[PDB]
């Protein structure tokens, strides 16, 4: 019994550390999110203002979107929690193989197998989830931001340089943010209720 | 007893209450019921969109 | 009206969350004093059963 | 008489251990309970919001409900009291037979 | 705790709110939404031209 | 939130450690009186077996 | 006996209790469960980082 | 804007430094009472081991 009580208390510590981690990465994705809101403001405002704006003006906005870009790489990179670049999109990709996943498991029970699985995948190079960074689109309008002068060449129809690919990349990118944040918060629910069973059962 | 005491529940209820009043602080502070957490995940992702 | 929709997710009934705020505060000041009593009773074991 | 007194005292110990066991499993079911309260909040909130929500949003909520799900398996499993997975639903089923109870 | 407190978020939300009400001051004061900052860079450079 | 992580190592459940503080104090006042009794019993060996 | 007494255990349990209440003092005093000792070495080195 | 730069060295987050002010005050009222307990325990050595 003392075995189970001690191990369970230290397990409560473990779980609270998990709550800390997921809280950090979550707030990081919150910042990513609000930034991408500003990005969509700059894709509507970089609607060429139809064509009312100039390649000069859109070069200016594009400088802004590269600043915010490397800020998003900044979120996916600076999040070195205990030295873990958790929002390294590399860190936990399912990959359709066990070749390299690095499942960010947690340990809960004072007995064996009582573990949790965690999934953390975002990066500034992550956008519309075709499978991966498709090409110049579906990851790299987040990174490279085709609104330089390609977006003056056309604005509707070419499906790569025509506002619609781009705004769609922003949309699904932000939805990837949403989905992962929902996963993280789900984990936080499980850890709260988990500490409740640990603390009262252990009591 | 002199070895365990039985108001350990009190510690757990005080801990949960710390989570509670702290939580209500966090919401009144920002003036927001939406969680930074993915708690209320659909409310989050919808409101984001 | 979309902003209205935005509110009805994120908006706070500040009266409500104040009520749960002080409710929780009361239930965080109370069990404390209970922990006092629990951590005070066995003293009479030492001092009056002995 | 000393037989009955001694055996009865140790029986009091036995019964208090029983109170301990049932107390543990009970609090475990309490946690299960409150979790399922949240589940009904997520079945009303997963009323599709009528249909106002999306399959994306409900995929998110469903991720949450699978988390809470394996938490409930977590209660029915982690409750290894003296090594007894008591909330193993298998452990004590009546089964309509004495084959294994 | 007695070592950290958890309404540090409150300091951050109050800081952001200082940025916000200060910002709205700066705009109402000059009577201008245009930023001295290159914030709204295209609105700036266009309006300059 | 890193500061939250910093707390969940170093932070004290002051109620808890107070409970173990007085618990240990009681178990440090008790065995003392036991040492009295032990260092008092053989006096009746000297004074009543002899 | 008159040569050894048998509540020497009492001295050992009182000594351990001195370590215990002294320990809880040291933690409540600083308001810290982290040990100056490398006791909880990983909690230490992590929290340091 | 230079004055802004002047502030971002010398300026005080008065909320912050108030938080550390009362935090430190609490951690200066606490160890005092601990010093009481430490300077009160051996009295039972004198008075109950003896």
């Amino acid at each position: 019994m003392r075995g189970q009580i001690r191990g369970l208390e230290m397990a409560s510590k473990n779980s609270q550390d998990g709550i800390s981690l997921i809280q950090t990465a979550e707030g990081a994705l919150t910042e990513t999110h609000a930034i991408l809101q500003r990005v969509r403001e700059l894709v509507v405002q970089a609607g060429n203002t139809g064509t009312q704006d100039k390649a000069t003006d859109l070069q200016s906005i594009q400088d802004e979107i590269s600043a915010l870009t490397d800020e998003i790489d900044g979120i996916s990179n600076r999040t070195e929690f205990n030295g873990k670049k958790l929002l390294d999109g590399t860190y936990k990709v399912d990959t359709a193989t066990p070749a390299n996943q690095k499942n960010l498991v947690f340990q809960i029970g004072a007995n064996a197998t009582q573990q949790i699985s965690v999934n953390i995948e975002d990066m500034g190079a992550d956008a519309l989830g075709i499978k991966e960074a498709d090409g110049s689109i579906a990851a790299l309008h987040s990174v490279n931001d085709l609104d330089v002068t390609k977006f003056a060449d056309n604005a509707a129809d070419c499906a790569d340089i025509g506002f619609d690919a781009q705004l769609k990349v922003v949309d699904e990118a932000i939805n990837q943010v949403s989905s992962q944040r929902a996963k993280l918060g789900a984990v936080q629910n499980r850890l709260e209720h988990t500490i409740n069973n640990l603390s009262a059962s252990g009591e | 007893i002199n070895h365990n005491i039985a108001a350990l529940n009190t510690l757990n209820r005080l801990s949960s209450n710390n989570s509670a009043s702290q939580k209500n602080m966090e919401k009144l502070s920002s003036g927001l019921r939406i969680n930074r957490a993915g708690d209320d995940a659909a409310g989050l992702a919808i409101s984001e969109k | 009206n979309l902003t209205a929709a935005e509110s009805r997710i994120r908006d706070v009934d500040m009266a409500k969350e104040m009520s749960e705020f002080t409710k929780n505060n009361i239930l965080s000041q109370a069990p404390q004093a209970m922990l006092a009593q629990a951590n005070q009773q066995p003293q009479n074991v030492l001092q009056l059963l002995r």
